[PDB]
RNA sequence: AAGGCGGCCCCCUGGACGAAGACUGACGCUCAGGUGCGAAAGCGUGGGGAGCAAACAGGAUUAGAUACCCUGGUAGUCCACGCCGUAAACGAUGUCGACUUGGAGGUUGUGCCGGCGUGGCUUCCGGAGCUAACGCGUUAAGUCGACCGCCUGGGGAGUACGGCCGCAAGGUUAAAACUCAAAUGAAUUGACGGGGGCCCGCACAAGCGGUGGAGCAUGUGGUUUAAUUCGAUGCAA
RNA sequence: GCCCGGAUAGCUCAGUCGGUAGAGCAGGGGAUUGAAAAUCCCCGUGUCCUUGGUUCGAUUCCGAGUCCGGGCACCA
RNA sequence: AUAUUCUAA
RNA sequence: GGCCCCUUAGCUCAGUGGUUAGAGCAGGCGACUUAUAAUCGCUUGGUCGCUGGUUCAAGUCCAGCAGGGGCCACCA
């Protein structure tokens, strides 16, 4: 807004794991609030990774999440008369926030039939490097490295 | 403008002072001066205009001091 | 912004002309236009022509018999044969009065076929203006000015 | 082929382009990089970075000759005048000398006439 | 003098200004007609031609784009001589003379002892007064005198016709009919600007979920009808 | 009078030489706009000039006409 | 870079 | 008669090399825009005009064909 007073609103940590990161990650699946749904499907999906990895489910989700967290992405901002895409660094909040949302979106377009099997599947392929999600890195990354020229300090 | 870097003289120092030695000579003010031909009667009107504002700037820093705001 | 410049429409029955010859003139609208900002009434007005079917328009044979045919010497360069021969045709049509040349081949046949040609042109594009000029003039008084002052309808 | 050892880098920099061109003393030309022939057209192509990348392609074509020091000559007003030096200085060289011969006419030939844009 | 005049050197040459004197003795001021000078473009003849650039050509842009932008490019721009005689040729302010509080500079002389006077030219502010106001204000648009030029509603028209001038382009002098009830100057309050500055609102941005596609509900337009009762119609039906 | 070319969407035009037709501009419906352009999205559009043949089948290959344009109608 | 227009009470 | 050059993705193009690939405009989705433009990112896709042989893996290396053009040749 116009005047910049965004108090970062206090955020539960969910109960399994004791996790802020992964009780947002909840909030980011979470579908008509309806919170209890999501939960099932990420405790699910973080069970199923953790057969597939042999590593905690916390450890399992932070090595997926790094490979999807973008570094520097693309935004438009006007410098003289030109409308020019610019890289700027994502704050590590919004590090996180691309990456989880990324991963959830990349994980509602498979063809597998449960949602806790498809978000297990993406986890598991970010933690590979194949990903639709860390497909979408990338692009994030060499559409940021075109542009790089924008990059006047 | 000719810079000599001198011996125990790092870079980053040359090139400031190499910048600095070219904006006193007034380079690129000068080419950007010469990139269009400005008609002599735009070239007075710009000389006058200029005078007229270096003028001003004098009688706008006596209300001032003199004057009060709060 | 919508409706006619100009709309002219056919209107096929028994018994049009009988009902429709009293539209012509000017028609005078008094409201709020669609094309008005301020709410002000404005005072548009249209003219109306309602002209009855004329029988479309036979163009007619060219009959021999109102035909006046002269043969002689066609004039210019051909040696011999063009002092001696009888070339030329001045076909003059007697009613209408239009008369038609043609000396431009060495045959008189070729001739008198290019001025019958000609002849038939002539006689039916004269006929077909005087059809515009009535049309034309018969239009020009139904309609009036556009002016809001001509009007038989409010 | 033949080692130089001592040599000249040209920067001839414009609104639109950068052209780097290292040189002999002598003022033979050994190897050159333009930011328009480095992977950058139109707006990227007058772009410090670009100037800069250029740059580096013309180190990175002249170490067959093994340049140890050089002197640096900058020319023309844009974005390349600056940033081209610090990548040679970046990519290896030794700085000896730095001038500018950008060309100032004593009141010469009529320039042409002004853009209404 | 105005138009104008800008590296450096020489040659020819005009004016201005200051200082002290000496000299002439109203020899002055203004000026219809007249004469001369007069930017740029343009014209003629002969040179010249780097750069620039009307025309022109192509490339773009665009609804079109005979433009703006881009790549070229001829006259021209340069020289000699001749012509043209106009410019918002402006200070939109005729020339000459006198008089009428101040302040701050610039520039160029000069007298006297880093100070104190006195001239010339010039920039900016401002007092009285003047002015419709804006402003001008000892360089007056103040207070006066001499002479000249010029104006008399807006269009038509600085045009036609005639004359004079010119190679031409054109210049100069200069109407009428007809037509309108205005045209105009300055300033004031707004509104507006693809003017400037500063702010705000789910206004954008950041997000999440919709509508626009499907079927149905419902209102409307239209069309239909004996009747489809009347009203609401951008946002704000 | 003869000769060559042409006839294809509402207009200007491609195309095909035996099977199954396009373009641009119009046109319609939506969007954008206070509204009209410009712009954007969705659509539709042909007896392939008329006949009489050949052919399983003709816009296409014959042979007639019709309309349009371009020649020519001469040596003397 | 591109933004034309708005009759007449 | 000889030589040759090239005829690869919708439209095109380009070419080493022991292979059917590299694009650039198009065409799809993304970002961007006040909206168009341009911009950028992602992808999309050849019997290397064909056809033989020959090659550890040959459209090429080497034949037999088709295809067009460019210059030269051509005294039933
Ligand atoms: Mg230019
Ligand atoms: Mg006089
Ligand atoms: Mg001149
Ligand atoms: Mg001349
Ligand atoms: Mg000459
Ligand atoms: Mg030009
Ligand atoms: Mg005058
Ligand atoms: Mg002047
Ligand atoms: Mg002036
Ligand atoms: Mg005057
Ligand atoms: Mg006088
Ligand atoms: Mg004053
Ligand atoms: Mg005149
Ligand atoms: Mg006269
Ligand atoms: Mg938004
Ligand atoms: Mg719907
Ligand atoms: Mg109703
Ligand atoms: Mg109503
Ligand atoms: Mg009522
Ligand atoms: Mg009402
Ligand atoms: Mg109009």
């Amino acid at each position: 807004p116009r005047r910049r007073v965004i108090g970062q609103r206090k955020i539960l940590p969910d109960p399994k794991f004791g996790s802020e990161l992964l009780a947002k990650f909840v909030n980011i699946l979470m579908v008509d609030g309806k919170k209890s749904t999501a939960e099932s499907i990420v405790y699910s999906a973080l069970e199923t990774l953790a057969q597939r990895s042999g590593k905690s489910e916390l450890e399992a989700f932070e090595v997926a999440l790094e490979n999807v967290r973008p570094t520097v992405e693309v935004k438009s901002r006007r410098v003289g008369g030109s409308t020019y895409q610019v890289p700027v660094e994502v704050r590590p909040v919004r590090r996180n926030a691309l990456a989880m949302r990324w991963i959830v979106e990349a994980a509602r377009k498979r063809g597998d039939k449960s949602m806790a099997l498809r978000l297990a599947n993406e986890l598991s392929d970010a933690a590979e490097n194949k990903g639709t999600a860390v497909k979408k890195r990338e692009d994030v990354h060499r559409m940021a490295e075109a542009n790089k020229a924008f990059a006047h300090y | 403008p000719v810079i000599k870097v001198r011996e125990n003289e790092p870079f980053d120092v040359a090139l400031r002072r190499f910048k600095r030695s070219c904006e006193k000579a007034g380079v690129l003010a000068e080419v950007r001066r010469r990139e269009f031909y400005e008609k002599p009667t735009t070239e007075r009107k710009r000389a006058k205009a200029s005078a007229v504002k270096r003028h001003a700037k004098k009688l706008a820093r006596e209300n001032a001091r003199r004057t009060r705001l709060y | 912004h919508g409706g006619y410049k100009e709309i002219i429409a056919k209107i096929s029955g028994d018994g049009v002309y009988g009902r429709l010859k009293f539209e012509s003139g000017g028609h005078r609208v008094q409201r709020v236009p669609a094309t008005e900002s301020q709410g002000r009434i404005h005072t548009s007005a249209c003219t109306v022509a309602v002209m009855p079917e004329l029988p479309d328009a036979e163009l007619p044979d060219i009959n021999p018999a109102d035909l006046r045919i002269d043969t002689f010497r066609s004039s210019g360069a051909g040696g011999q044969h063009v002092n001696t021969t009888d070339s030329a045709i001045r076909i003059t049509h007697l009613p209408t009065g239009i008369v038609v040349e043609c000396q431009d081949e060495r045959s008189q046949h070729k001739n008198k076929a290019k001025a019958l040609s000609v002849l038939g042109a002539r006689i039916h594009a004269a006929e077909m203006a005087k059809r515009q000029q009535a049309e034309a003039s018969t239009r020009r008084n139904l309609l009036g000015s556009g002016d809001r002052s001509d009007r038989n309808r409010t | 082929r033949k080692q130089v050892s001592d040599g000249v880098a040209h920067i001839h920099a414009s609104f639109n382009n950068t052209i780097v061109t290292i040189t002999d003393r002598q003022g033979n030309a050994l190897g050159w990089a333009t930011a328009g022939g480095s992977g950058f057209r139109g707006s990227r192509k007058s772009t410090p970075f670009a100037a800069q990348v250029a740059a580096e392609r013309c180190a990175d074509a002249v170490k067959e000759y093994g340049i140890k020091n050089l002197e640096v000559m900058v020319k023309g007003p844009g974005p390349g005048r600056e940033s081209t030096i610090r990548a040679l200085n970046a990519a290896g060289f030794r700085i000896t000398n730095i001038t500018d011969v950008t060309p100032i006419p004593h009141n010469g030939c009529r320039p042409p006439k002004k853009r209404r844009v």
